[PDB]
């Protein structure tokens, strides 16, 4: 109500909104425009998913770093104004190659090809960099001060942010069908960037705001391959470290959400709503993990949740396996299950290891740890993403569940290790 | 300005019970993890447990879980830690300090301080003091000295001459023995009041009010 | 559990020296260790934490240094103000432990002890023990050994030795050992001496008294 309105801690609440739904919705985006000019391949468009991964893997440190460095303000509407930028070329270039031009030959081996690629690629980087950046460089960081060195509402915040997040991602495509039934290709693009420029400009007021509320936020305290080895070294180093690897360690797991699983679930294609039922409660599993983690959080000790949160995706998980396992339709219900199941479970531990992740970490190391975590998130994810090929044989798609089952063994029994090393063996 | 004021003071008969408090002032106790801390006389300082608040979740020291136990009061904005079955070897300095984290790289904010003395003795203090010169050849300073022992359970403040003393006095810290105590303290100085009009040692234990004086005669 | 180990109790300085404490844990803490230093009668408060960082309004003369397992704390130009006891907490894992601690101490020249020898009292002597006092004061190094010699006959029971901190005016020492034996026990035998074994000279300073006088 009117001041809660105006209370910073919902008008952030917006700011990664916009940030979150725009960014998803540009990515998806440009993701079809490309299927759509070449048919989605192991090796067309496949690259992009791979090379979107490798940039951010190998640049974060450094970009978490150089945040920890700069001012706040500063900071973040450099990080905006990029994204904003890149967003703004790639759709321009788009177009002008929709339009004018549309497949020409040049000299020295160089094709529409290999110019577009290099073009577009640069820009997805750019854009790429500039969202996931944008998030350890404002996100995790204003989650911390904004909060105060009160917890309680810090946590309820990590939890509303989430969920938008599963919203949007559960949004972002949907929008993208009734975006190509007016917007098309020739200028869908344009609009949904034009956009992007609206979102970019109303967020960086949006920020200058908050930060003239809680006036906290203006205190603080081979160079880049140098740069990255000293992250890396302060990472191995925090006692959370254990933690932080279980985190990342589920970030491998295939069957969840949409995938390979969902691509051999569509195979069977129950009915059209049949999906959508799917979609509907995987989206709901996701949100009710974040209650039942506040819940948990209250009731028993941070480190004891993720425990029992273990348990639990473990527990579903075993109905997956003996599902494959088929003893003495079936299984693939059961397969929706178990992921479902695990849905909730993941969520939950998701939000607790943030929140470790939040508070036992010193203030000007802030960024440079989140940093690296993203990137261990994604060199666990790069397998999963490396795992679509060289088996994308559907056929014995039953082992390679077992395996993600057992990465999942592995990084609960890390986190356990983690927990008993924190509090008493004794719970 | 963020203060930890703590209780003071207490003596206890072994084996009792006695509880020691620590209430903030400036911050929530509840945004917090509260830990205990022990430092023996003449010993390093030693980690007794932490207590979370808002949940009331406890971890010890394996060495203290069986006789310490932690609790805390958000309404009161204080935390508390309960001595169980005391022994000689519970005296010591407690100190109750404020975390952030689970791996809160410092202690930032400290309380004062509290000390707790386990003892089973009251009484006065003997206040047995002389000058010795004797066969010497020429004077050093005449160096006379006090003796207060036996002293039941406080801290003396034997000064001599009535604050017409000098540099030349040094007070020797006290010691425990057969549960009593003993201290010492000697002056050396200005050769010529030595045999000739002379000062005084006036000693004056508080927690018996023995304020008692003795001029040191000669040989 | 890490045991964190400051081999140095005390270390000689002067001002305007540059002092290192050193601290060495017993497993790999990684960056864990923070610094405290506390004076006599007051709390430790923090100059150092993740064995680097400085913490927000300690004097630049504080500096840390060190990973894994050997860690220093370093004072560049010792001022008067640092005169303290140090010690390093570790938080790489529960229990925390700190070290042991390492009392810094003004460094004078070098001294010998004025014994003085004082038999009993009267008062005492009539109050079932008698016990006889000797007074090592204004010494050089802390360290130092008394004789409790009767009859040519080393008492190593029954004895108390109280030193005293270092002067604020010379930075010497003082000491005083007493051997309480019973009424009965000074009247059976017939000399009282005691030594004092500092390193400031190898002829001992022995004072002693007669029962005779």
């Amino acid at each position: 109500l009117a001041n809660y309105l105006t209370s910073a801690k919902f008008l952030l609440y917006l700011g990664h909104s916009l940030s979150t739904w725009g960014d998803r919705m540009w990515h998806f985006a440009v993701s079809v425009f490309l299927v759509e000019l070449y048919g989605n391949s192991l090796l067309l468009t496949a690259v992009y998913g791979l090379v979107v991964a490798g940039s951010v893997l190998v640049l974060g440190a450094i970009i978490g770093d150089w945040v920890d460095k700069n001012a706040r303000l500063k900071v973040a509407q450099t990080s905006l104004v990029i994204q904003n930028v890149s967003v703004i070329l790639c759709g321009i270039i788009l177009m002008m190659v929709f339009l004018h031009k549309d497949e020409l030959l040049t000299m020295y081996h160089g094709w529409v090809l290999t110019s577009c690629y290099i073009l577009i690629i640069t820009i997805a980087n750019i854009a790429n960099l500039a969202s996931t950046a944008t998030a350890i460089t404002i996100q995790r960081d204003w989650i911390v001060v904004v909060a105060g060195e009160d917890r309680s509402k810090l946590a309820n915040m990590n939890a509303t942010v989430r969920r938008i997040d599963q919203l949007t991602n559960i949004l972002a495509p949907m929008a993208v069908g009734q975006i190509m039934t007016y917007g098309s290709p020739v200028i869908g693009c344009g609009f949904i960037s034009g956009w992007n420029l609206v979102s970019m400009c109303v967020e960086y007021f949006l920020l200058w705001k908050v930060y003239q509320k809680t006036p906290a936020l203006a205190v603080k305290a081979a160079e880049p391959f140098r740069t990255f080895r000293d992250g890396w070294v302060s990472y191995y180093n925090q006692p959370i470290f254990l933690a932080g690897m279980g985190l990342a360690f589920l970030y491998m797991t295939v069957l969840g959400f949409d995938c390979i699983t969902t691509g051999y679930a569509y195979t069977q294609g129950l009915s059209g709503s049949v999906l959508s039922i799917l979609m509907g409660a995987s989206a709901i599993t996701g949100i009710m993990g974040t209650v039942a983690f506040t819940w948990l959080r209250r009731k028993c000790g941070l480190v004891r949740t993720g425990l029992i949160s273990g348990w639990a995706q473990i527990s579903c998980l075993i109905l997956c396996v003996i599902s494959v396992f088929m003893p003495g339709i079936i299984s693939v219900s059961l397969l929706f299950a178990g992921v479902i199941a695990a849905r909730i479970g993941l969520w939950s531990f998701d939000l607790t290891v943030t929140q470790l992740l939040q508070e036992n970490v010193i203030e000007s190391e802030r960024g440079i740890i989140n940093g690296v975590q993203n990137s261990m998130n994604y060199l666990l994810d790069l397998l999963h993403f490396i795992m679509v090929i060289l088996a994308p044989n559907p056929e014995a798609f039953g082992l390679l569940v077992l395996i993600s089952v057992s990465f999942v063994v592995m990084g609960h029994i890390m986190y356990f290790r983690f927990a008993q090393k924190t509090l008493g063996n004794q719970l | 300005e963020v203060q930890l004021q703590q209780s003071g003071a207490e003596l206890v008969r072994p084996g009792a019970l006695v509880k020691l408090s620590c209430k903030a002032s400036g911050f929530n106790i509840k945004d917090y993890y509260m830990h205990w801390v022990k430092e023996r006389p003449e010993q390093g300082l030693e980690w007794i447990g932490w207590i979370d608040p808002e949940n009331g979740n406890t971890i010890y020291d394996p060495k203290f879980q069986g006789k310490a136990s932690i609790t805390a009061d958000t309404s009161s904005n204080t935390a508390y830690l309960q001595l169980s079955s005391l022994t000689s070897e519970d005296t010591a300095v407690y100190y109750c300090a404020r975390k952030r984290g689970y791996y809160g790289p410092y202690f930032d904010y400290w309380g004062q301080g509290t000390t707790l003395t386990v003892s089973s003795k009251t009484t006065a203090p003997s206040v047995y003091p002389l000058a010795p010169v004797c066969g010497d050849t020429t004077g050093s300073s005449v160096t006379l000295g006090c003796l207060v022992k036996g002293y039941f359970p406080e801290p003396v403040t034997l000064t001599w001459n009535s604050g017409s003393l000098s540099s030349g006095v040094h007070t020797f810290p006290a010691v425990l023995q057969s549960g009593l105590y003993t201290l010492s303290s000697s002056v050396t100085v200005t050769s010529s009041t030595w045999p000739s009009q002379s000062i005084t040692c006036n000693v004056a234990h508080p927690a018996s009010s023995t304020k008692v004086d003795k001029k040191i005669e000669p040989a | 559990d890490i045991v964190m180990t400051q081999s140095q109790k005390f270390m000689s300085t002067s001002v305007g020296d540059r002092v290192s404490i050193t601290c060495k844990a017993s497993q790999n803490v990684g960056t864990a260790v923070a610094w405290y230093q506390k004076k006599p009668g007051q709390s430790p408060k923090l100059l150092i934490y993740s064995a680097s960082n400085r913490y927000s309004g300690v004097p630049d003369r504080f500096t840390g240094s060190g990973s894994g397992t050997d860690f220093t704390l370093t004072i560049s130009n010792m001022q008067s103000e640092d005169l303290a006891d140090y010690f390093c907490q570790q938080y790489g894992s529960y229990p925390l432990t700190f070290g042991s601690g390492t009392k810094l101490e003004i460094k004078e020249a070098e001294a010998a002890p004025t014994v003085s020898i004082f038999p009993p009292s009267s008062e005492q002597l009539t109050s079932g023990g008698a016990s006889v006092v000797c007074f090592l004061n204004n010494f050089y190094p802390k360290d130092i050994n008394v004789k409790w010699k009767i009859d040519g006959s080393e008492r190593q029971n029954g004895v108390l030795n109280s030193w005293t901190d270092q002067d604020s005016k010379d930075s010497t020492y003082s000491m005083s050992s007493t051997l309480t034996l019973t009424k009965d026990e000074y009247e059976r035998h017939n000399s009282y001496t005691c030594e004092a074994t500092h390193k400031t000279s190898t002829s001992p300073i022995v004072k002693s008294f007669n029962r005779n006088e």
